[PDB]
C-alpha cells in the first residue's frame, strides 16, 4: 500500500464491496443512399462475399442480431450487416476485442428516414481487481 | 482434561462467549483463522436463469443467491463435486433449489429465501434448507417484483470453504482479546496526557488482576488465556463452528503427519 | 438497489433485516440508533450496512414495464 | 408463445418479417426489443 | 483476467506435492520444508510448537510472496535429533492439544443452557 496503493479486503469484495455493472451500446443503420443499393441486417455466409471478420457469426439469429442473454467475448460478431457491391460484402460489427459480457438488450427500431436501425447493449459485472483506481 | 481449557461465559443459538485458557497464541489464532476460512459449508454455486423480468441483473441476483445461508449441519456427508465421480453434479455432491416468483398483485411482490424450494433428493441429510431467523419467517429479501414481473431460476448449491469464496463462511465476526491490562506490554498506548484515562478498559479486565504499579515488568510472562466470542451466520450452530474449527485444524495437521509417511518410501 | 445480503466487512446476514428496520422506524416510532441495536446490529460495520443503504429498487419498480 | 420481438411500450409479444416494416400491431409504436434466448445462461453464484 | 482460481489456494496441482524436504547448505542438521497450499494457519502454529522442543536449535517460517499459497519452514536440531522427527513430534503435540480442547469445549457446551 505504499506510493498510493491500497490493500482491499477480498472477503468483503466477495460480499459485494465496490462491485459494478458495465454497459456498452453498439449501433448500426441499414444504408444511407441508393434506392437499389440498400444494406441488409442478416447472418451472412459464403455467397462470393468472404470479406467477413470471423470472429464467429454463430451467435447471431437469422436477422443478424444476437439474442439478449447470450454470452459474448473478444471479436464475436454482435451485429451482422452486408453491403451489396456487384454479391454481398461484410459490414458486420464485432464486439470490442478487449471486452466480453452478456447481451443485455437489443432495440430494433426505425430512423426518421425510414431506416432499419439497431442498438445492442452488452452487460458486464466488474469486480474490484488489482490496478483498479479508488 | 490436560492441555487447553475452556470456560463458557455466555452461550446462545448464534453466539458463544468463552475464555480459552492454557493455550499458545499460535493455537488460539490458528483456531480463529480456521473458523473464519476453512470449515466446509453449503452455498449456491450455480444459477441457471430461465426468466428474469426484474429490474435486477442476472448476475446481480445470482451473486445474492450465493450469499443466502443454507443448512450445513450434515455437511461432511456430502461430497465436494470435484471428488464426486459423477459428470458434473448429483445428490452425492450437490443440492438443487428452485425459485419461481411472479408479480400477481398490484402491490410490490417480495421474494424471500423461504421461496427457494429443494428439488434434489437429500437422502435424509439436514442440508440445503434456507436458514430462516427473522420473526416473520421470510428470511432474506432476494428480490422485489412489480405486476408483470417474473423470475424463474434453478440453483445448484455445492460444498466449499470461505478461502474460495466468503459466501462459504459459517461465521461472522470472531471477537479476540488477550491481556486486557497490557501487563505483557504487547502494545504501546498512544496518548496526550494519561493513556489510562484516554483508553477505555475492556469488560475482560474484571476477569484479571490489575498490574500493580509497584512491581517490575514480568519479562518471562507469556500470553496464555484468550477472551473469545464466536458468531454464527446460521448454516452451522455455534458449538459446531468451534468444534469443526478444532477438528479441521486437527485434520490439516494430521495430513502433514501423513505426508511425511508417504514421502518416506522411495 | 436492495438491502445487501450480509455485511461486506464481517459477514453478519443483513438481508432479513430491512423490512423489520422500516417498521421499527414507522410503527414503533424509534430512532435509527435504537432501531439498529434492536435488530442486533452491534458492530459499526453492520450499522453502516443498513443505515447507509439507499433502496433504489423502489424507484426502479415505479417504471411501467 | 415463441416471441421474436417485444414492443417497448405496451409489453406486447409479437414477431414480424423485414417485409412487414417495424411498428407494434395495435399500439402503433416503432420501438421493439429482441426477446431473450432460450439457450439458458449459467452463472457462478460468486 | 490474470487472476488464479481461488481453489489454487488449497488444491495441489499436477506434479506438485505437499511437503518438500530439502537439506540446508549454510548449516549442519538443518532442513528446509516447502509446504504447498498452506499459510499462516499452519506455518505459525507448527513454528511456535517446534520452539517448545528443547532439542530444536532453530525454527522459522516465511511466505516469500502473498500471491502464492505456500510457506517455507526451516528446522535446525541437536546432533542425533533428525528435524523430520522434530516436525513429527511437533505435529502430534498439536493434535493432542486440539483433541483435549475439543473435549473440554464439548464438556462445557453441555452444561450451558440457551
Ligand atoms: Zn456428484
Ligand atoms: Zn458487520
Ligand atoms: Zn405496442
Amino acid at each position: 500500500n505504499q506510493e498510493d496503493s491500497m490493500i482491499m479486503n477480498q472477503s468483503s469484495i466477495d460480499r459485494g464491496l465496490f462491485r459494478s455493472l458495465f454497459f456498452r451500446s453498439y449501433m448500426d443503420q441499414e444504408k444511407k443512399y441508393g434506392m437499389s443499393i440498400t444494406e441488409t441486417f442478416e447472418k451472412p455466409q459464403r455467397t462470393n462475399t468472404l470479406r467477413m471478420k470471423h470472429g464467429t457469426y454463430d451467435k447471431l439469429d437469422d436477422d443478424g442480431l444476437i439474442a439478449p442473454g447470450v454470452r459474448v467475448s473478444g471479436e464475436d460478431v454482435i451485429i451482422g450487416k452486408t453491403t451489396p457491391i456487384s454479391s454481398k460484402r461484410d459490414a458486420s460489427t464485432p464486439l470490442r476485442s478487449t471486452e466480453n459480457g452478456i447481451v443485455d438488450q437489443v432495440l430494433v427500431t426505425t430512423n426518421q428516414d425510414g431506416l432499419k436501425f439497431v442498438k445492442v447493449r452488452v452487460r458486464t459485472t466488474k469486480i474490484p481487481q488489482i490496478g483498479d483506481k479508488f | 482434561e490436560e492441555g487447553p481449557q475452556v470456560k463458557i461465559r455466555e452461550a446462545s443459538k448464534d453466539n458463544v462467549d468463552f475464555i480459552l485458557s492454557n493455550v499458545d497464541l499460535a493455537m488460539a489464532n490458528s483456531l480463529r483463522r480456521v473458523m473464519i476460512a476453512e470449515i466446509p459449508t453449503l452455498a449456491i454455486d450455480s444459477v441457471e436463469v430461465e426468466t428474469n423480468t426484474t429490474v435486477l441483473a442476472d448476475e446481480f441476483i445470482a451473486h445474492r443467491l450465493g450469499l443466502i445461508p443454507l443448512q450445513s449441519m450434515d455437511i461432511e456427508q456430502l461430497e465436494y463435486s470435484r471428488d464426486c465421480f459423477c459428470e458434473d453434479h448429483c445428490d452425492k455432491c450437490s443440492v438443487v433449489l428452485t425459485l419461481q416468483a411472479f408479480g400477481e398483485s398490484e402491490s410490490t411482490t417480495n421474494v424471500y429465501s423461504k421461496d427457494l424450494v429443494i428439488v434434489s433428493n437429500l437422502m435424509g441429510r439436514n442440508i440445503g434448507h434456507p436458514i430462516i431467523q427473522d420473526k416473520e419467517g421470510n428470511g432474506v429479501l432476494i428480490c422485489k417484483l412489480r405486476k408483470g414481473q417474473e423470475l424463474k431460476l434453478t440453483c445448484v448449491a455445492k460444498k466449499g470453504i470461505a478461502k474460495e469464496h466468503a459466501k462459504w463462511g459459517p461465521a461472522a465476526a470472531i471477537e479476540f482479546e488477550y491481556d486486557p491490562w497490557n501487563k505483557l506490554k504487547h502494545t504501546d498506548y498512544w496518548y496526550e496526557q494519561d493513556s489510562a484515562k484516554e483508553w477505555p478498559q475492556s469488560k475482560n479486565c474484571e476477569y484479571e488482576d490489575p498490574p500493580n504499579e509497584g512491581d517490575p515488568f514480568d519479562y518471562k510472562a507469556q500470553a496464555d488465556t484468550f477472551y473469545m466470542n464466536v458468531e454464527s451466520v446460521g448454516s452451522i450452530p455455534v458449538d459446531q463452528v468451534v468444534v469443526r474449527g478444532i477438528d479441521t485444524l486437527q485434520k490439516k495437521v494430521a495430513s502433514i503427519l501423513l505426508a511425511l509417511t508417504q514421502m518416506d518410501q522411495d | 438497489m436492495i438491502v445487501p445480503v450480509r455485511c461486506f466487512s464481517c459477514g453478519k446476514v443483513v438481508g432479513d433485516k430491512w423490512e423489520s428496520y422500516l417498521n421499527l422506524l414507522q410503527e414503533d416510532e424509534l430512532d435509527e440508533g435504537t432501531a439498529l441495536s434492536r435488530l442486533g446490529l452491534k458492530r459499526y460495520c453492520c450499522r453502516r450496512m443498513i443505515l447507509t443503504h439507499v433502496d433504489l429498487i423502489e424507484k426502479f419498480l415505479r417504471y411501467n414495464p | 408463445a415463441t416471441l421474436k420481438y417485444i414492443c417497448a411500450e405496451c409489453s406486447s409479444k409479437l414477431s414480424l418479417s423485414r417485409t412487414d416494416a417495424v411498428r407494434c400491431k395495435d399500439c402503433g409504436h416503432r420501438i421493439l426489443l429482441k426477446a431473450r434466448t432460450k439457450r439458458l445462461v449459467q452463472f457462478e453464484a460468486r | 483476467m490474470n487472476a488464479p482460481d481461488r481453489f489454487e489456494l488449497f488444491l495441489l496441482g499436477e506434479g506438485e506435492s505437499k511437503l518438500k524436504i530439502d537439506p540446508d547448505t549454510k548449516a549442519p542438521n538443518a532442513v528446509v520444508i516447502t509446504f504447498e497450499k498452506e499459510d499462516h494457519t499452519l506455518g505459525n502454529l507448527i513454528r511456535a510448537e517446534l520452539l517448545n522442543d528443547r532439542k530444536v536449535l532453530f525454527a522459522a517460517y516465511k511466505v516469500e510472496h502473498p500471491f502464492f499459497a505456500r510457506f517455507k519452514l526451516r528446522i535446525q536440531t541437536t546432533e542425533g535429533y533428525d528435524p523430520k522427527d522434530a516436525l513429527k513430534n511437533a505435529c502430534n503435540s498439536i493434535i493432542n492439544k486440539l483433541g483435549a480442547l475439543k473435549t473440554n469445549f464439548e464438556t462445557e457446551w453441555n452444561l450451558q443452557t440457551l
